[PDB]
């Protein structure tokens, strides 16, 4: 599954395997760190 | 205009009905007695027959004993239009996206499933208001 | 050469493959990537993020910005009936559909995790209360009383400084996934909003204030199957 | 592969032990060889078991889908696509496999041995292309085609194979879609908490429709093809097994039949097929 | 923390009640890399000149407000020399620090979505056609979305939809700062250079738009403040700009 | 690229291959396997298993539960007549197809392995007896006689506190595997029960009582060949 | 493949850390678990979310061109052959995915699912040889095909493949094909400098032209085949995403809509579908 | 892959090097970078040049041969196969590529992508079998075929594939087929030692013919072949490089022409095309 | 044999494919390859070479060896007028089109890098003066003035003993590859040349001299998509 | 992608991973090295 049959980066399969995720980009972006037990606003 | 056919059909009795309303006229009185589409007339029979018994089939899906006046509003207005109605209250609707009947009832998802269960009947239903409907309404409109 | 048999699944295009396929372009030098900020890499990423609610789908109040806004008052009428009420499967459910967890589950046939309804008050300083919002798991009937409400699932949501307290949903299911479609088996519960106290404003303030609900996913959330979603219905060509 | 167990040697036994006397009513079966009850040789058996597992037993492919779907003018109606809602009990050959077990986690290879005829007609002269046949998997949920020319055949994420005829049938793994950890082949609940609605295997494991086409838009002559939806199920982790059905199969949603004898009668409980 | 300060260039921003700020998908602005560029035409970088809070023009927030957007790159033309360097760069890369002041009493009800849509491609009125440019960028005053739908040869400003067709209130995926009246005295969203190509004209392509659109529409009892402005101020720190050239006639 | 030349086989929808093809669903997360219990892993598991036997397939009583009750009764009359007689292949024979042993093999067409039959006392607990179950290899006619069932193999049953002694016939095919089908080489033997002793019961006690016959396989037993089961017979569409 | 995060186990917390109280004003989603706000259980979930992926997601693969050119006689015009500006926005199935997020870096794979039907007519005798289908990308600014037979069909350097219908359907791996570093589904800015000219996605990501045609010279009876274009993006590095399409498509150019209601009307906000 | 070169940091530079003054008139190309003449930014650049190398630029596959060669009865004459003398000139497409070069060292791939069509007749009804096309290089000097049955089909040491009509078109990379050590694109040359004979180069370079036939003796109806020979001239080994063709080529034995201006003419030295 | 399963992709003829394939003539003995002079390895090396541009595209002008030479004069008249002006991409524009950078460019889609533009006076020795060359970035309309002009990026050419000063444009795209195709979006800027001072010549030199361009480009510069080259619209057969 | 199935060197892939280039070859062809900051006559 790995190997590939052809040069061209291209024509490799679909990265399916690859998991990742940075929900801290959308969810959490704010600039100062939010702690979820700590209150929000002040 | 809005064309609209009033489906409707008893359980327990003319076991089924069909009011095809073509706006506030009426144009269009089927009968399961007859068989036939008594006001192109073919296929709306093969159609109204084919509702007949998806109906039918309902009235089997149902587990209550009791009478059910099963009724419907099945057309497109010139957007297609589907609300069921079990003992005249509204309780499924067929979804165009999904494709499927379905509704917060439980009588709803067992009728819903047991037309789904018929062959491409859910696939018959989506022909019927997206393509049919509009079609017959063009037609008589064209013709009326 | 080497004898090969052509097993089923051959001369077939799979919707869902990974087999390679010669380049249309060899050696093609693509753009260099630079880092684009934004790199999002799973869809839940995307449904993880808190998004306004159209709770409020009365006919009129929606296609407008009165959809999302719970119109929550001060008043003694009607403050033992829910300030809001629906289902909380984001997939088929008319309120919680149409939005960035919504729209991202009807790209899929099943769900799980817990979601996150973020109940954001948008009225004035002065205005102080409490909402009691309640997710009721499926096996009865939709709250009618907030005594019904809070058997199940609650949060009690005093309005003030923070005022945007989340109601995250529990994982109750029967089963590892629900449906995104309307399935009667393995379906969620029900969200009901209540009074737990009539939000008392200063003769200054508003009355009617209002409140958004923000749907959005956990670390816990998931999807399975995916499928094309229901909601495009493309009629034809463009 | 592991074989079978070896009869052990034995011999004339006078003991107190009871091999043959047990308790069935303790819901144990006896697990007594011939060894045990009779004296017998030391065979050294080498049946293996592997072509009898649930791996292999449920590994012989079965057709689980005939549907009539048609290629024909401008006319386009509910005729020129298949369509089902993907459920082992369509067709009872693997219905009754499945039935064997009440949960089974598998990936289920799906071939679509189309068979395309030109239906029987006064004229027949066209010469078409060779059909290509496109499959789409919808998933539970998401759009289902109207008519044969609809947007959800442009397949932007519902997966979907195109199979040109004459060909390798279309084999495609679809892989364990279901909510829960397993298929519940029998589902003794109902749809709805209310205990109403629709009762069965069809509310659990909703598996998404499968709709297939004729990718060439238009035939001068109409064409019949048969889809031919065969399962393949492997990578099978059955739990819960169930005897095999034994009334004939009269609805694909629900397991309602019409009462069966419980075996072929026979003359009399002393009647034993014999030769002369 | 509810006070904050934010000294970017000569202007300085001081909040009392401003909620977090937030950073456009969580990558802090900075200067075209290297390795991320394909100019080689050495890039002006001025640090305060071009990187500084221009204030825009105050929008009312009414009862019946439906919302407003701001296309930043192009809404800062003809303003400092931001714009001056707009004008006279063929390509140009910012990351624009959007402080959106909107001051109300305690006595004040409403949320406003103030979120930064990159490449929020609007829809036209009659979808056949497309609209002009005095359409879409703000022309001596912030364009308003409409509470219903609309018609004519202009934007399709529908509040009921994002802009672009999609659900307005799933908007919160972009980077976003809601100002409710209750909490948030204002909203920051420091939003990155985000584009597909390392450095684009800044007229030619509008990088994003500020979309403030009102959920809760402003109410407030009488007595109180009826012209509660809504205030932006953006500050384009990191204003790479390559392709020096004539000023462009806009 | 590499030069391969087609096989015979190619091209070809096997149905007994295992070739891999390309997913419909790429990457997709499969729900986590829980611990179900009762993990059936081979069908011989499900064969092993005592299942109740239809010995009396006599008109009328089959279609009930008087096809699984062996009356076995106080009296002098045909006491040198066989409780039951059938035939051991649990294939083809009436009586033992229909069960776990008999319609696992079905779904084959080659089977092996020794047969247990537990026969189970459905009586009154006074009721003692001894009934003799011969198991006889194929050569000779069934068992007429209980001269001729003690000849072969067989199992005396003293009815009492267990009162589930079980036959496990022996392995005298000549062959490896015997047929499923009616075939009348390499088939079985035939089951034959006869009263050893009059069962005495006091006048308290019912004459007439039963004997359940439950059909198992050993740790000896295996199938070879698969095939579609002939009992379904599929009319039509569902 | 990396699960969900598992429930950790809580109890009852009367503390002062507030998990449920927090600002969404701030833009922040909030980050709390059921635990957090509730008293749960430690379940180690093991729901991964691979197939929940972009490179997954995208992954599927949808349709993306739909056209029917035509084989017949010698009388060549514009209908013989199938011209698409390669954008996604044609079909709104992959497109709604496609703009989904703002910038995508892929390499598209295209694949050719050609359906060649005889036109219905009075003569359909013909017995032509299998149709080869010639499908060739013209790069953004090289020469285009004027006919059926122009010299461009002579791919000198535009990348194009011949495939023979019954065979597997025409999969090519178009590579990055993009000015930029990304592929901008949005482009709010306008074609040109001074604030005119076309407006949106299509100034940019100028995809070259696709042109599919009948190898084959003429046909004895005229065979309409239908392209069917299907993209499955691959090797993703979306950024920015956009939330799914709420309005109908009603251009492949624009963005442009027909207002829409945010979501399915409801009778009343305290109405839930729910058995009786 | 190595990439371009990054454009170094620069400053305010008021030394005595002229990078941009220099002498074109030398014969050499300034090597200054816009760091040298302009003041400039450290950007690392990664545009990779691999798709515009020779061996990338040439490895697009282009038509090169376009003829309809016919099966009908047993009236055998020369339009029942398709000749070709290999050279890269007939399609301009491949030839202005390769007339870029003088010289060219390379393997070329050349595919026959054969179209089969019905000739549109009265009566079209018959249904022939799968046709079979014979491609056989004929080395230069070897006999060549005078009908479509000859013996020099007979392929004994000709190199040939025989591919039947909807397969993958029939690849076959021809080897470095040349008396010399290069391909001589342009031979300014004459074909004899006394200044005359053929002029081009037509005379050196003379691949060997190729003949393309229908293995199919006969056809019950007339059907016209399109072979399409395309070439993918690989392991390119490319000398002395040359513009590319401005005038439109009017022969494919000689770089004949009919002048043509040296670029689109501009209404003024002064005339931009912008945006008002 | 090897269960294969036909992926999408198959039996085509991609024509960007790096596929192997049966030789015609195996074991082919091929020329031994001599080290001839000239090995062009990238077609970019072709671009970078320097390469008279057809500035002047005045209608007779062109088709003629008027098209390259740039007519610069010793004057009053039209001194604050441009000496020449067109636009910077070499892909579509008429003037730099046509020539060994705008060629190559026309054989693809996407093209990068900075391009240099040297400018040869070709007049008498005796003639000096100072011509401004100045590529303005897209945003703005083509230069009109001089003024305008030395904003952007500009170079002061002194005639002299060098007599062939570049103009070496920068890279200010917005993107990282700009549209060889007439393409509003990233399109490429303008030169324009203007009399920084006259050119004086004695009265022995001629006063009207010319000033050829040459197009080349630099390390930097790359092209991406390759297509075919719109210039040749081959009408049919040789 | 870099394995050869056929034993012919003809039949191998193009070779299009090869990145080769000499620019000096065309566009600094002079015999004397011409320094871009040197005046490249006298």
């Amino acid at each position: 599954t790995n190997i590939n049959f052809y040069k061209d980066a291209a024509s490799s399969a679909s990265n399916r395997q690859e998991l990742q995720q940075d929900p801290g980009k959308f969810t959490d972006p704010v600039k100062d760190l939010m702690v979820k037990t700590l209150p929000a606003l002040n | 205009l809005s064309l609209l056919y009033h489906l409707t059909a008893v359980s327990s009795p003319p076991a089924f009905w069909v009011s095809g309303w073509l706006g506030p006229q009426q144009y269009l009185s089927y009968n399961s007695l007859r068989g036939e589409a008594e006001p192109y007339w073919e296929k709306e029979t093969t159609d109204l027959r084919i509702k007949e018994k998806l109906f039918l089939e309902a009235f089997k899906a149902l587990g209550g004993k009791g009478p059910y006046t099963l009724q419907g509003l099945l057309g497109c207005e010139l957007v297609p239009t589907a609300k069921f109605a079990l003992n005249g209250e509204e309780f499924m609707n067929f979804d165009l996206k999904q494709g499927t009947w379905g509704g917060d009832w439980p009588e709803a998802l067992a009728i819903s499933q047991r037309w789904q269960q018929q062959d491409k009947a859910a696939n018959k239903e989506l022909t019927f208001l997206l393509f049919s409907c509009p079609h017959r309404l063009r037609e008589h409109l064209e013709r009326g | 050469g080497v004898p090969v048999l052509n097993t089923p699944g051959s001369t077939q295009f799979l919707t869902s493959d990974d087999f390679q396929s010669p380049s249309a372009m060899p050696q093609f030098d693509e753009t260099p990537e630079m880092h684009i900020p934004g790199e999002v890499r799973n869809l839940m990423e995307m449904a993880e993020v808190d998004s306004v609610v159209p709770v409020n789908n009365i006919t009129g109040k929606t296609k407008s910005m009165e959809a999302y806004q719970i119109a929550v008052g001060t008043g003694n009428t009607d403050k033992t009936k829910p300030i809001f009420s629906f289902q909380m499967d984001p997939g088929y459910s008319s309120v919680l559909k149409r939005t960035l967890l919504g729209e991202m589950l009807n790209y899929y046939a099943h769900w799980s995790g817990s979601v996150k309804l973020t109940f954001l008050f948008c009225g004035s300083a002065m205005a102080t209360g409490k909402l009691l919002i309640s997710y009721s798991p499926p096996g009865a009937s939709v709250p009618s009383s907030r005594k019904d409400a809070m058997l199940g699932t609650h949060i009690i949501w005093d309005i003030g400084l923070q005022s945007s307290c989340v109601l995250c949903v529990p994982w109750i299911s029967q089963s590892h996934y629900r449906m995104v479609q309307q399935d009667p088996y393995t379906s969620a519960g029900y969200i009901t909003c209540w009074y737990q106290t009539n939000i008392v404003v200063p003769p200054g303030a508003p009355t009617s204030c209002d409140v958004l609900c923000f749907a959005s996913a956990c670390n816990d959330f998931s999807v399975r199957l995916l499928r094309d979603t229901p909601f495009m219905a493309q009629p034809g060509k463009l | 592969d592991r074989t079978v167990a070896n009869t052990q040697p034995s011999g004339p036994s006078n003991s107190k032990e009871i091999p043959a006397l047990t308790a069935v009513e303790t819901g144990h079966t006896s697990q007594v060889d011939p060894s045990d009850t009779l004296q017998t040789r030391h065979v050294v058996n080498f049946h293996s078991r592997s072509e009898s597992t649930v791996e292999n037993f449920m590994g012989r492919a079965a057709c689980v889908f005939m549907d009539q779907y048609k290629l024909n003018g401008e006319e386009t109606s509910t005729d020129n696509f298949a369509v089902w809602t993907i459920n082992v009990r369509e067709m009872a050959q693997l219905r009754r496999k499945c039935e064997l077990f009440t949960y089974m986690r598998f990936d289920i290879e799906m071939t679509m041995v189309i068979t395309s005829c030109q239906d029987q007609g006064t004229q027949l002269e066209q010469d078409m292309p060779v059909l290509t046949h496109q499959i789409m998997y919808v998933p539970p949920g998401g759009p289902i085609p109207a008519k044969v020319d609809s947007y959800e055949w442009q397949t932007s994420t519902n997966p979907s194979v195109f199979w040109t005829e004459g060909n390798a049938p279309a084999r495609m793994s679809i892989p364990f879609i279901s909510v829960g950890n397993a298929y519940s082949l029998f589902y003794d609940g109902w749809s709805h908490f209310t205990q109403d609605g629709t009762y069965g295997y069809t509310t659990l494991n909703a598996m998404g429709k499968l709709f297939v086409r004729h990718v060439n838009k238009s035939s001068p002559h109409q064409i019949t093809s048969t889809i031919r939806v065969y399962f393949k199920p492997k990578h099978i982790k059955a739990w819960v097994p169930r005897p095999p059905r034994l009334c004939p199969y009269i609805n694909k949603g629900d397991v309602n039949f019409v009462v069966t004898e419980v075996t072929d009668a026979r003359k009399s409980i002393t009647d034993t097929p014999h030769p002369e | 923390d509810r006070v904050r300060s934010m000294t970017l260039g000569n202007s300085t921003i001081t909040t009392q009640e401003s909620a977090n700020v937030v950073v456009g998908y969580g990558e802090w602005p900075s200067y075209l890399s290297d390795k991320e560029a394909t100019a080689e035409d050495q890039p002006t970088q001025p640090d305060v000149a071009t990187c500084r809070f221009y204030t825009l023009e105050s929008v009312q927030w009414e009862k019946s407000s439906p919302g407003w957007w701001w296309k930043f790159p192009e809404a800062l033309k003809n303003m400092g020399l931001f714009g001056q360097n707009m004008h006279y760069h063929y390509l140009g890369r910012a990351g624009y620090t959007i402080h959106v002041q909107c001051n109300a009493s305690k006595f004040h009800q409403g949320c406003l979505l103030v979120v930064c849509v990159p490449e929020a491609e609007m829809g036209c009125a009659d979808t056949s056609t497309t609209f002009p440019a005095t359409e879409l960028t703000t022309e001596e005053e912030p364009h308003v979305f409409t509470s219903d739908s609309i018609t004519g040869k202009k934007v399709q400003a529908a509040v009921c939809n994002a802009g672009m067709g999609v659900g307005v209130g799933n908007l919160t995926i972009f980077p976003h700062q809601w100002i409710n009246l209750r909490t948030n005295n204002s909203a920051t969203i420091v939003m990155p250079y985000i584009n597909s190509v390392p450095m684009d004209n800044m007229f030619r392509h509008y990088n994003f738009t500020l979309m403030i659109i009102p959920f809760a529409p402003l109410n407030f009892n009488e007595g109180a403040t009826a012209y509660v402005p809504v205030t932006v101020t953006i500050a384009p720190m990191y204003a790479e700009y390559n392709g020096l050239r004539l000023a462009s006639t806009q």
